[PDB]
Parts: structure tokens; sequence; C-alpha cells
RNA sequence: UAAAUUAAUAAAUAAUUAUUAAACUAAUUUUAUAUUAAUAUUAUGAAAAAUUUAAAAAUUAAUUUUUUUUUCUAAUUUUU
């Protein structure tokens, strides 16, 4: 006779609370652009004297030797440790207020990263360009 | 209620052991280990003061002992104590008579035990057949080989 | 019975 | 609890047998069952059931198999222990020639997750080339060599290098025969003729997942929904309900909520004075 | 192609429109099992992938009642026959399928004690047909809306395939927005039994 | 007859208590069912005074409040320091 | 402060606190195998595993008998009070490596001969001893001896 | 057999095994490791994702205000280089091998004074009890 | 098999008639009256003992309005430590304690907190200029931390003053000993 | 004279708040994470939560301290069965700090894998994500423009239902609720595999 | 604990148990492990489950159980 000692969200409860929605959200974010003034603001982030690198790239290894990104200090996060939640003790606070960005090899990794952010309670991150933050040197 | 959620970080509770306990020096940095290795290693009671000596409140592994018989030891050292021929005793190896039933499939059992198991040390007792083929069934290993050679 | 002395 | 006189002696009041150790094996012997003599993951596998006496003898280090893996590893019957590269070299200075020649493929038959798109430049096949000949030259000193052939041929990709095994040798004939090792070159062939098939393997594995084959991390297949691109519920597809749609006004039976100046057909009682 | 040794199943290009879990659609090509496929390949339901097959095939109609339907297989039709197949076979792994449990009943009502979640049955959809599922779409009975599934025996549920409207998918699957996954529910003790 | 130890209940087999009940599963034996426990069970609680605080002195499991609300009478003698 | 925080990045892993909360003997041979390498047989009993990968699953076949807790390891740094920058893997380099009840070895035969010679290297180690006296006085009573005729 | 109902009283204190159960592998599927930085305090709040009922907040009558004291608070060691500045004072005592005595100002060595065997005589008492039985740690 | 006979031969003198005069019955009745005490007494006596103790506890805590539903748990808050059966002697014995107790616990007192585990001197994160005279900081913080409570514990003649006693000398009470 | 440490260091954190503020209870809900339920601690969280074991007597200040002391002072001796306890202790010490130098180690060779959870683990919950990377969990990405949204909640209706009496105090209305499988009669639990 | 080859149907064999004795082969935690040899051995049938034969109306297969409380004390499972 449960529901009566637990609530609603009890039997009726979808226990999967990870990605019925966002996963959608993130193929939106994909969609609109991301370009210098995107990551213009990001420079101003930068800009910023508190240094928090904003935008990460989930690559491999390899790829990363092959054009380099490194320079502003940008985070570089292997794309599972974003997704197994390892990376959440270096991720901002304000969750309703910050946009990192996810640049990443071929803009699936990206959003299939940026999803996973969205999974942990981040709310904006339009999720690529992994040919701007370069043309962006900054 | 018997299903207790609580963090069962509090079940070892570290407030009497932490590792200023077994590193005594670790605050200074230069990192000592002083453990208490086992409980077997435990040297015994030791009187803190000479003036409170620890009382004399036997166990039953002092007040229950027997009189000290000469080992051949003692009398391999000091011959001038093998003063009888009560004191000749035995090689050490023989421990003495047989004092049990070793019964078969249940270790050795003392006299007056139970004998609920020894159903075939009431027959192990009595002796192998004489005269009788060892091999009730399966055709003796011996008649399964060849006569060979006819004397052998 | 090979003890564990936990 | 109950504790009585010792470890294992513990709650005593159960009557389950303490003191029997509970974590060791049955000893299943002779019994014919798929649960034998096997490690608890090793289960599903009833095509290799392990029972019989001889798996019991066997597993367990009984009778005659008391060493059983009669031939386990450690022992080679081939090379017998000993590394194939030849120190005896007619000049001295040409002795580290050798080093470095590959005893089997020793990149296929691992399975290593080359992450390197085939059109990368050479030099970043290195750090796979090096973790197998180690003991021959430093890693620093490969990316002298794996440059060098960049540079000197006209191969740069592991996709060139692959397709061009006979060109580049040619040149290593011609103008490397020096520095180069030749094992360094046919240790860059058996790599990128691998980085070359895993990405087709990659990239087929890919071009599947969009038509529908949905396989798992560890390549398991797992069933699951496409993504939608109309309306969920159907509507000119829907399915008759299934009841006969005898409604709920046609036979008022319940569930009907009316006005109670709307009442209807009381034409016999009291519709005939209507208000 | 011995006698011995025959494809334990072929590739297939359908002609018609056939319901079965061996069945296809009008124009895909499947693995479908041997002995199945070559009861169609008489029966004109298949054909063999030749080249000419792969763009066009003339597949079947109910209206007129014979192979007129021209189905051309271009990139779109086979970006349509996947999310169509992959759609459906969803549908036929978990009505196939016939999930069990092992769970604990103390007590005389044959009652389960830890009765069902929804969770609980998502997860043995992953767990025995690898099924990935959202809970929520999960519907329960009447019997056990209110404390979950709870009893032995064969319980059943729906679960509810949203997506199926611009696949053109009906008559060719039992419901197109349902699926009665089976449970059953294996008493067992201490010993195999969890929860 | 079989007589071997490990076959059943090594020497004969005896009914304590510990077994009449959870015998071998718990439920536990066919026979020798249990003696009935005639202990003494405590007594269920008392009423709370009513309320008259507006302090919440309703709320039964809070953080403030001790579970027992006994204000009974010469209490304010036992002032505590 | 609406960045990902940037620095030299350390990974900290867990380290998990286990109880036990079912009784071992309901249960098969295999999960009572489990328990007894996590170190727990007895209901109640407690142990401190690592989260390292095959702990995780002989944990995890033992869910419903077993209660965990996760400690990140800064989180375990200060349950007992270590300063930040002292490590354990020099935390422990300094414990003997003979702790109570030192080894598990295959059998509790070959458990009592590595307590025997445990027990050995003891009397050894008086014995080297004693003798190291001798042939040092040997080596000496050798040079008085030799330089005697000098 | 099982004649009469699971007292329903009991089933309930079987719901919540369930739900211990969905707690244990809520913690058997967390990251093998979490990606932390030196600079930034060592856990400030940075629990798992343990926010569902969350408790104990009043920073004393908590019990976890032995530890996320010195979490919270300002890391010490507070970069890789910072660590070497503070792991290069510790020594270690025991352990096997050779040293260099006069590091210290004026320290002069105490195995080598009283010999390898012998220990300080330690107060032997309740509260103190120091290693007993020294010999048996050589291995 | 041994029936401790003289064990038991000498202790009929308290059994009924027909066990004192016969031996092999009155042995059979002690060493079944024997043994079954030694079985009650291990696994039911308590359980009925400590039910006593509970009732009687309770039904005194039943006087003040509270039961030992809300006692038991009322007495773990304030983390007061004491057994039932002292319960059961102050709820006889000393009755103004016990509702002391009792007051206590319906109190809105706030119980005491739980102990905080060790504390990382903030010394340890200094490094010391090794010089030899001058100790190490985290040595002078653990001494006088440990002076000061051995000045704490008990009425003695260790420089007895009023109150606090005399410390920043007894940390330095070496030189005392210096020449 | 008595003595309380209730810790190795003593030093107890201020039992009092303030000269007059508020006095700061502590958490006495015990920690079930659902909230629905809404527990207390019971007796034995807290006696856990004040730091001793299960039990009075057990790793508490209750063990801790001596059974007495000389009256002069001098000290009690080290109990053969005290010894063990510091065995005790400091074998959950070394237990937790080996238990460290092996994870401290494994970061240190990458050892520790990126995804979480064994193989088998991973296998049977389906809310560990699958760890695939370049590609969409659910085939192809919602190629369409989303603005494509399935609401469990809209088809999906868990409702416990009233089955309704069939209204005998209305004629007309009891014999069309006459829902003719009254014949349930058949329900014998008859042999279900013989005759 | 075992449960297999055989029996003009059980003194014989495996497997178990037992007595005596043994040596530390990659696999992991710094986890955890009763593996053996040599002899002694008058045995054919496994609660509650999960199912499977059989008119069974139980037998049969099955395979996990299969209780020895030092004494005072403490306790989280309640013939609501
Ligand atoms: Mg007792």
């Amino acid at each position: 006779n449960l529901n009566k000692r637990y609530g609603a969200p009890y039997v009726a409860k979808g226990y999967a609370s990870l990605d019925p929605r966002c996963s959608l959200d993130a193929y939106s974010s994909f969609q609109q652009t991301v370009t210098s003034a995107d990551m213009k603001k990001a420079l101003l982030s930068i800009d910023s004297t508190s240094s928090g690198a904003l935008v990460i790239d989930v690559r491999s290894e390899p790829e990363r030797r092959l054009r380099p990104l490194l320079s502003p200090a940008i985070v570089a996060l292997h794309p599972h440790d974003i997704l197994s939640g390892a990376a959440c003790p270096i991720l901002p606070s304000n969750k309703e207020r910050a946009e990192m960005f996810v640049v990443a090899s071929e803009a699936q990794r990206a959003v299939n990263a940026c999803t996973a952010l969205r999974r942990w309670g981040f709310s904006r991150v339009t999720a690529v360009s992994v040919d701007a933050v370069s043309e962006a040197i900054a | 209620r018997y299903r207790l959620f609580h963090p069962v970080h509090q079940t070892v509770p570290f407030h009497f052991n932490p590792v200023q306990s077994i590193f005594p020096l670790i605050y200074e940095n230069n990192l000592l280990a002083k453990p208490r290795l086992s409980w077997k290693d435990y040297e015994g009671r030791k009187e803190f003061d000479a003036d409170h000596p620890l009382p004399v409140v036997g166990t039953r592994l002092n007040e229950r002992t027997t009189t000290h018989k000469w080992s051949h030891w003692d009398q391999y050292i000091n011959p001038q104590i093998t003063q009888s021929w009560m004191y000749l005793t035995q090689t050490p190896e023989y421990v003495g008579p047989r004092s049990g039933h070793n019964v078969i499939k249940m270790g050795w059992m003392k006299i007056g035990g139970s004998w609920k198991y020894s159903r075939s040390y009431n027959d192990a007792r009595r002796g192998f057949a004489k005269g009788q083929w060892q091999e009730r069934k399966m055709t003796p290993r011996f008649m399964l080989a060849p006569r060979v050679s006819a004397g052998g | 019975i090979t003890r564990l002395y936990t | 609890a109950s504790t009585a006189k010792g470890y294992m002696n513990r709650v005593m009041v159960y009557a389950h047998r303490r003191r029997k150790a509970r974590y060791l094996a049955p000893k299943n012997a002779h019994v014919r069952s798929p649960l034998a003599h096997k490690m608890p993951e090793e289960y599903g596998n009833t095509w290799d059931p392990r029972s019989g006496v001889e798996w019991h003898n066997r597993m367990r280090n009984r009778n005659h198999y008391r060493h059983w893996p009669w031939a386990r590893w450690t022992d080679d019957p081939v090379r017998f222990h000993q590394d194939s590269v030849c120190h005896r070299t007619v000049s001295a200075l040409s002795t580290v020639a050798n080093n470095g020649a590959p005893e089997w493929d020793y990149y296929a038959e691992v399975g290593q997750a080359y992450e390197t798109p085939s059109h990368f430049p050479l030099s970043y096949t290195a750090p796979f080339i090096y973790q197998y000949t180690a003991q021959c030259w430093s890693r620093e000193d490969l990316q002298s060599y794996l440059e060098r052939i960049e540079q000197s041929s006209g191969l740069r990709t592991i996709a060139d290098a692959a397709s061009r095994r006979e060109a580049l040798y040619t040149w290593w004939h011609n103008a490397g025969m020096n520095v180069i090792p030749l094992g360094v070159l046919q240790h860059l062939e058996l790599v990128s003729r691998d980085i070359v098939a895993q990405n087709a393997r990659k990239s087929y594995r890919i071009e599947q997942h969009e038509r529908g084959i949905l396989r798992t991390p560890e390549m398991e297949r797992y069933y699951a929904l496409p993504h939608l691109r109309g309306p969920s519920m159907p509507v000119q597809l829907a399915q008759p309900s299934g009841k006969y749609p005898s409604g709920k006004f046609t036979q008022m039976m319940e569930d009907v909520a009316i006005h109670p100046l709307q009442k209807p057909d009381a034409r016999y009682k009291h519709n005939m004075y209507p208000a | 192609m011995a006698p011995e040794l025959q494809l334990e199943y072929i590739p297939i290009i359908f002609t018609r429109t056939i319901l079965g879990p061996q069945g296809g659609f009008a124009g895909e090509e499947r693995l479908i099992k041997r002995e199945v496929a070559q009861k169609y390949m008489s029966e004109g339901n298949a054909v063999t992938p030749s080249a000419e097959f792969h763009q066009g095939v003339w597949c079947y109609n109910p209206d007129s009642e014979q192979y007129d339907r021209f189905v051309e297989r271009n990139a779109e039709f086979l970006d349509f026959a996947a999310r169509k197949r992959q759609w459906l076979d969803v549908y036929w792994r978990v009505n196939t399928g016939y999930l069990l449990f092992g769970r604990q009943s103390w007590g005389q009502g044959w009652l389960l004690n830890c009765p069902l979640r929804k969770k609980d049955i998502a997860q043995k959809l992953w767990e025995q047909y690898k099924v990935r599922v959202d809970p929520r779409l999960i519907e329960f009975r009447e019997k056990d809306r209110r404390t979950g599934i709870q009893d032995l025996g064969h319980n059943w549920c729906w679960l509810y395939l949203p997506g199926a409207e611009e696949l053109a998918i009906d008559r060719e699957v039992y419901d197109n927005k349902r699926v009665k996954v089976r449970m059953h529910i294996r008493k067992m003790s201490s010993y195999g039994a969890l929860y | 007859r079989a007589q071997h130890p490990n076959a059943g209940t090594r020497f004969g087999r005896v009914y304590n208590r510990g077994f009449v009940r959870y015998g071998f599963g718990g439920f536990g034996m066919s026979v020798y069912s249990s003696k009935k426990d005639r202990t003494f069970k405590v007594m269920p609680v008392p009423p709370p005074p009513p309320a008259t605080t507006a302090v919440e002195q309703r709320d039964d499991f809070a953080d403030n409040r001790g579970l027992s609300a006994t204000t009974r009478t010469l209490s304010p003698t036992f002032r505590m320091f | 402060t609406t960045t990902i925080a940037a620095g030299p990045y350390r990974r900290v892993g867990n380290v998990f606190i286990v109880t036990c909360i079912d009784h071992p003997f309901k249960f098969s041979w295999e999960v009572n195998r489990m328990l007894r390498e996590l170190r727990l047989e007895f209901m109640g009993q407690t142990t401190v595993v690592p989260d390292i990968p095959p702990v995780r699953k002989r944990i995890w076949r033992v869910r419903h008998v077993v209660r965990v807790d996760q400690l990140d390891l800064d989180e375990a740094k200060a349950l007992i009070g270590i300063p930040e920058h002292i490590s354990f893997r020099d935390l422990a380099g300094q414990i003997p490596p003979t702790f109570g009840r030192g080894g598990s070895v295959a059998n509790p035969h070959m458990r009592s001969k590595m307590n025997f010679m445990r027990l050995r290297r003891m009397r050894l180690r008086d014995v080297m001893h004693r003798d190291q006296l001798e042939k040092r006085l040997l080596e000496e009573r050798h040079h008085a001896l030799q330089q005697q005729q000098q | 057999e099982l004649l009469h109902p699971l007292p329903v009283w009991a089933r309930r204190q079987q719901w919540l095994k369930r739900d211990t159960v969905e707690m244990n592998e809520a913690i058997l599927r967390e990251p093998y490791y979490r990606i932390k930085t030196f600079a930034q305090p060592a856990a400030f709040v940075s629990p798992r994702v343990s926010e569902s009922a969350a408790h104990e907040p009043d920073t004393q009558q908590s019990s976890r205000y032995g530890v996320d004291r010195q979490l919270r608070g300002p890391r010490r060691a507070v970069s890789p280089e910072r660590l070497q500045e503070l792991r290069e004072q510790l020594q270690f005592v025991g352990s096997i091998g050779p040293k260099v005595p006069p590091a210290a100002g004026a320290g002069t060595a105490y195995q080598d004074e009283y010999g390898t065997r012998l220990r300080p005589r330690y107060p032997q008492s309740w509260d103190t009890v120091p290693p007993h039985q020294p010999s048996r740690s050589e291995i | 098999y041994y029936r401790a006979t003289a064990e038991l031969d000498r202790l009929r003198g308290m059994l009924r008639g027909r066990a004192r005069l016969e031996r092999k019955v009155g042995l059979k009745r002690i060493t079944f009256l024997m043994r079954t005490q030694t079985r009650y007494r291990v696994e039911q006596k308590a359980h009925w003992e400590r039910a006593i103790v509970r009732k009687n506890v309770d039904s005194a805590a039943h006087e003040h309005g509270s039961g030992w539903q809300h006692l038991r748990n009322d007495l773990a808050r304030q983390n007061l430590m004491l057994l039932p059966r002292t319960q059961q002697q102050l709820a006889q014995y000393e009755p103004l304690a016990f509702r002391a107790v009792m007051e206590l616990c319906a109190s809105r007192v706030a119980p005491p907190p739980p102990p905080m585990t060790a504390q990382v001197p903030e010394e340890a994160y200094a490094t010391r200029p090794e010089d030899p005279k001058v100790a190490h900081p985290a040595a002078r913080r653990q001494l006088e931390e440990c002076v000061e409570r051995m000045l704490c514990t008990g009425r003695s003649d260790v420089l007895q003053r009023e109150g606090p006693r005399t410390t920043q000398a007894w940390m330095d009470a070496w030189k005392e000993y210096d020449l | 004279y008595s003595e309380y440490r209730s810790s190795y260091t003593g030093a107890r954190s201020a039992p009092w708040a303030a000269p007059e503020a508020a006095p700061a209870y502590p958490s006495a809900r015990s920690p079930f994470p659902l909230e629905r339920p809404r527990f207390r601690k019971t007796h034995i969280e807290w006696m856990l939560h004040h730091g001793h074991g299960d039990r009075y007597g057990k790793y508490g200040p209750s063990r801790e301290i001596a059974d007495f002391e000389y009256a002069d002072g001098t000290p009690s001796s080290i109990s053969g069965k005290r010894f063990a306890l510091k065995h005790h202790q400091d074998h959950l010490l070394v237990q937790l700090i080996r238990s460290a130098a092996i994870v401290e180690r494994f970061e240190e060779e990458e050892l520790l894998p990126r995804i979480p959870g064994t193989p088998e683990q991973r296998s049977w919950d389906p809310e560990i994500p699958l760890f695939l990377e370049d590609v969409d969990e659910f085939g192809r990405p919602p190629r369409p423009v989303a603005g494509a949204t399935y609401d469990p909640a809209a088809f999906v209706s868990d409702d416990i239902k009233k089955d309704v009496r069939r209204p005998f105090w209305s004629r007309r209305r009891w014999a069309l609720s006459d829902n003719f499988m009254v014949p349930m009669s058949p329900k014998p639990k008859n042999t279900i595999k013989d005759e």
C-alpha cells in the first residue's frame, strides 16, 4: 500500500531524473551559433581579473596536440570526467548565471558533453565552436 | 524501528584514535610510527609506580598447576636431582598409553564417549575378513589383470 | 576457520 | 547479543552451523550442474559445464593433475625466452641497428584505442610505437626519426604511410639507411595499418549508430527509441478505442454532469411542461 | 553454403509488410532467420538484395492488392527505414520478451513484500533486454497503480512507445502507442533474492 | 543408516528455545511451536498537555522538543542550572 | 563565481566505509565470499575499503547486505586529524608490514608457517647478534695474537 | 508453513530496506575520483549530490562539523609548489635507509645512542599505553 | 560419560522426597533441573528479567506524565547514558533525582554536541627554521594544552593558586633542573 | 577525581550556546533522504550521533576512561583487554591509511577508470548513462527541429480509480452496468496443466 | 559432507570424513583465500524454497540449508 506512506513522487516516479528534456535543449543550443562576440563576452570573462577559465575542450589527447588551444589556460576535461560527474568540484557556483562553453573535435561530442552539464543543473551553454575559439585566439 | 539510517561514518568513531595516536609526532612533522602491533605482543601488566604493587589474585593459569617433575634437561644439567626411579620417566615422545577410540570418520573419541557414530569402528575392530576377497563387487583388480609367467 | 580480527 | 566463548561463536541462537567457513566454495565434485567448479561470473557459460570428477581433480590440484596447467604461461615453445634481435653484426657501430624489430603485430592483436584520426601527421603515432620499442630508442629519439620521415619523404599522414608502404621504404633505402633504423619503419607500418583500420571500424561504428544499431561502449546491443520528429500520440494512426463506443451520452450510465436548467429528455415527465 | 553450415540468417528486402518480429515493412533490408526468409522469397514478400533492388523495389498496397507501389530507397528513405526499424525493434523486443524476477515473499497473501516500482521495471528492461526507456512511460494496471505490482506470478504492465506517427506505423504492430511488457515474479529465499 | 558427521545435527538433535522458533529459515519448526511471550509490555504514552503556547507545542519529530511533554505540577521547583 | 575554477587540478579518490547490516549466514557461498574479501563476516562488523575498481564490484554484488558510506580523501584527511601536505603513501610507508594478522596466505597452514618463520627470524635476530659479538672478538683475538709476535 | 500474514508493520521496515539498497547503489555509481583544484577550498560545500533532504546545518550539534570545519576553511597547501614548500620539512624517523644527521641544528641521533634494541622506558598506564614487545616489527 | 555425581551427590539434600532417597533418580532429576536453569539463565532470564526493570521505570516515568516510549529516546538525546538497571534504582530509591532526569528531557535544553574529531594544529603548516634551543611551535602548542589540563583536574598542591594556577612558568620547569 | 575527555585531545566544543542567545538544537530527523516518511532518531541513532557505538560501552567515553585510579592519583595498569583495544583502534586507522595508500597510488598511474561503475554493474542499472562520446544515445540526433517533446503525463495516466459499485439504487443503471462477466464463477484455480 | 563407475543388491571405488604431514607461481587491493600428499573408511538418496517428471494419492529428480551458549551487563524485528 505504497504512495500512502511514500509520496506520489514514489511509485509514479521516473527515477530517470537524468535526461528526459535536457538532451533536447542541448541540440537546441547546437543550432543557434557561437562566434567572435560569443567568445568576446567570454574574453571579458577572461578580462575579469578573477581567472576561472570559461570554455572547456572535450577532445581526444592526440587532437589537442594538433591544434593546441590551451593558451588562455582553459580547462581540458576528458568527456567522461564531465559525464561521470567527476568535474563538479571544479564548476561554477552560479548554476543559473554562468555559461561556460564546450569546445569539441566534432560538434556531436560537444553537445553530448554539454547535455551532461545541463544534467548537472547548468542552464546556459551554447555548447560549441571548435574553430571560433582559435579564430578568437584569446 | 530496526532499519537505522545514519552515516555509518558514525560507527567507527575516530574521536579517540586519530593519527596522533598511532603517529604520535605528526603535528611535529617528523612522522614517527609507534603503533600497537597486535593483541599478541602485549608484554603484560606492569606497575606504573613501585609503591602500588599489582595484587596477586590468581587465575586458572596459576592457582591450578602441578609440582614440577624433573624434565630430561633438568636432569641433564644437574644430575644431583635424579634421586629415585620415579625420576627416570619415559621418552618425552611416549605420551602415554592409548586413551581413546580412534573411530574412523570421527576424529579420536574419548572413552565413555558417544557411540552414535562408531557404527563402523565396532566393525573395523573385528578385523579384515580372513580368507575372503577384499573386493566385494567390481571384479577384483587382481582378477582383471592376466596371469603372467606361470610362477610370477 | 581463518580469523580476520576486524 | 549472544556471544559465547570465542571467535566464530557469535549469535549461537539461530541454529546455523558456525565454524563452517561459508566463504569457501562447495566441493561439487561428481554432481552435474552448470554451477560446477566455476567462479560465479562464469555461470552463464552453459556450453562448457565443468562438472565431473576430473574437473574436481584438476581445478583443485588433486592426484596427478597436481601441477595442472601442464603448460601454463611463462613457457614459449618457439623462442625460448631469448630476444630475437641479432647482436652479432658485421660492424660494431651498426649493432644498434636491429634493435626494435617487431616480433609479432604488436598493435592489432592488443587493440589499443588509437584516437588518432588517419589524417594526423606521422609525428602523432610516436606515443604508440614507443611503448613497444623502449629499450631500443629513447622516446625523444623517435621524434627525431618520425620527423625525418615527414621531412625527407613525401609521406605526411598516417593514411599515407598505410597507402605508400612501398614508396616509403624505397625512400628509406636510398635516403635513410644510416640513421632511421628500419625497425621504426616496420613498426611505423604496423601502426599506420592499424590506426587506419580502427578509424574504419570507428567511422563505421558511428555510421551504424545513426542507422539504428545502437550498441553500448562494450558493444552489446541496446535497443532504444528513436528521436521524435512528429506528434507523440498518434492521431491519424490511432487504433480504434477497442471497447464498444456506446458513448456516455447515448446511455447516460455515469460520469455525466448537466446544468439543472438544461436538463434534457423528460418528454413525459418534466419536459412536457418545460418551465 | 554447405548442407551442414547454412547461414543462420540472410539479408532480405521486404516487398510486402509482415507484422511478425521477423517481419519487416516496405523496402527495408533486414537479416531475418533463414528458415523464415526462405518461405518469403517463395512467397514474394522478400527478395535477396541484388544491386537493382538496392535503389527501388515494387512494394505492396492492400488497396489494389498487388505489387504496384514503387518505394525508392534514396538516402532519405534510408533515414526513414532506420527510425522506423529502430522504433519497432523496441516494440518487438519488449513484446517478445518475458522479463523475470526473484523476490522475497513471507506471509500468506502471495504478496511481494517490497512491491515493484516503475523504476524496477525499466531496471529489468535494461538488465535483461537492454531496452533503455523512460520509466515515466510505463503505466501500470488499475490493480497496481496504488501499491506497485506487489503480487507474485504473472503481472503485465503497459509501456508507451510515444513517437510513432511520422513513421506511418499502424496495422503492422498490435498497438501503435503501447506494448505489454510481461513481468513474472518467481519468489526466492534470501539465498537468491534481493531487496 | 548413513552415520556420517555433517549429515545432520552432529550428535542427535536438541530443541533449545532458540530453535523451536527461528528454526532453519526462521519460522521455524513444525512441532514445538514456542512458549507464549508472557513478559510485561510497557504501557502507551499519556496525552500531552493542551497547547496554549503557540510555539508549535504539537510537533512531535522536531529538533527543539524532547519527545516527552511533561509539565506536570511542582516541576517549576525543579529549577535547573 | 560563474567561472570554471582555474588551477592545477588534483584528483582525489574516495574511501568507502562498509558495515554489515544483514547476517551473512542467510546468503550464498559467493556473497559470503565477497564479504570475506571486504574483511566482513559478522553482523555489525565494519571495515574501511578503498574505491578502487575491483572493490566496486565486490561491494556491488553484496549491496543488499552492507551499508556503505563514501568519503572523498580530503574528507578523510580530516576525519583523522592529518596535515594536508602529508599524503597517505608516506603514512603507510611508516607502519610495519607485519600488522596484526600480517598476511592472508592460501590456507591456515601456510598462515601457520608464515607466523612460524616470523617467530624464527626473531631467534635468528638474536643469534646473528650473539655471534656478531664473537666474530668481532675472534677477529680481535687474531690481531692480539698476530701483533703479539711483533 | 507461512500461515498468517507478515505483520504489516514488518513489511514497512522492509520498504526501508529497498530504500537502503536504493541508497547504496546511489553511492556505487559515483565517479571514482573528483577533479579538484589546489587553490580553492578543500570541500567548500562540495559534497556529493546529497542535497535531497539536507540536515544538520547548525554547524554545531552537527556530526560533521569536526570535519567540514577544516574542509571549508582556507586550504593552506594552496598550490603544488606550496606542497614541496611543506613536504620538504617532514622527516621519516624510523624508515629503512641512510640519513644525513647534521641536517638539523645540533641534534645527535637517538637510535645510535641507546642501540637499536633498547626502547625508552615508557610509563605504562591506562591512558598511556606504549608499543609492547618491540622486537616483533623487523620483517 | 561422567555425570559429575560427586558434584551433585551432596546437593540432592535440597530436592524432594523420592529424589533424595534413591540416587539414579535423584541425579536424573537434578542433572535436568540444573541442565535447564543454565539453559534458562543464558537465553531466557534476561529478556524476562530486563522487562521488570523496564516495566518499573516506565510506570515510574508514567507517574510523571511521560512514557517509556518517550523517556527511552529522550535520554539518548541528552547523551545521558544511564542504563535501565540504574533508572530502576533511581525510580525507587531516589525519586526526586529521577524526576530531575525526567524534567530535563522534557525541557528544551540544547543536548550536548557530538565530540569533535581531532583537529590539525596550524603550526604543522609552518616550517620551523631548525635552531637547537627553540622548541617547535607545535610542541609548545601541545604542551600548553596538556599542562593547562593537568592543572584542571583535582585540588592539589601543584603551584596551588586560586582558580587557575601558574602555567607560563610550568611550561619552563626544565630550566629549574638546569645549570 | 572523575574525568571527562570524550576525545584524544580533550577540548570539548562549548556545550552552552551563548550567555542568552538561541541554543542551536541538533538535527533530530533521521538521515533517510526521501523526506516523505519523516522518521525520528531512535536512541541508537542518538547514541551514534554522540560518539558511542550502537551500544553504551563501545568506542565511547564509557570505554576510554579509566575504570578507577589509586586515590593518590597513580593511574591504572594496562588491562590485558585494554591493550587489545588500542590495537583494535590502530587497526582501524591502518585499515584507513592503507586503504588510502592504495588509492593515492591508483590516481598516480591513472589506473582509476573514468567511467564510474564496474562493467557488470553498468549493465544492471539504467541510470548510469551510456558512455558513448561522439554519437547520440538514442541513435540519430533530433534532426527535425524540436521547435519534438513527448510528456509522459498526457497519455500515461496512473489514477487510483475507485471501482464503482453497480448502482442498485436506480433500476436502469443497474441493468446497463450488468457487465456480463459476473460469470466469473469459472474461477476455480482449476488444473491449469492437466484434466 | 558426499551422491559418480558397479552390484544373481551391497564388507569393496570415487566423492566425502578421518588420522599424520606438506610446499608460499603473474593477475590487483598493502584485500582475500583448507589447496595437497600418505594412510584410515561395512553409505546410495538433499528441509523451506525455485521448478521438473508421475492417475501420484508421494516418490523422483533437483541444490544452499542441516544449532554445544563461561558469569554479570547492555539491545534495533511488537501473538495492536
Ligand atoms: Mg545473561
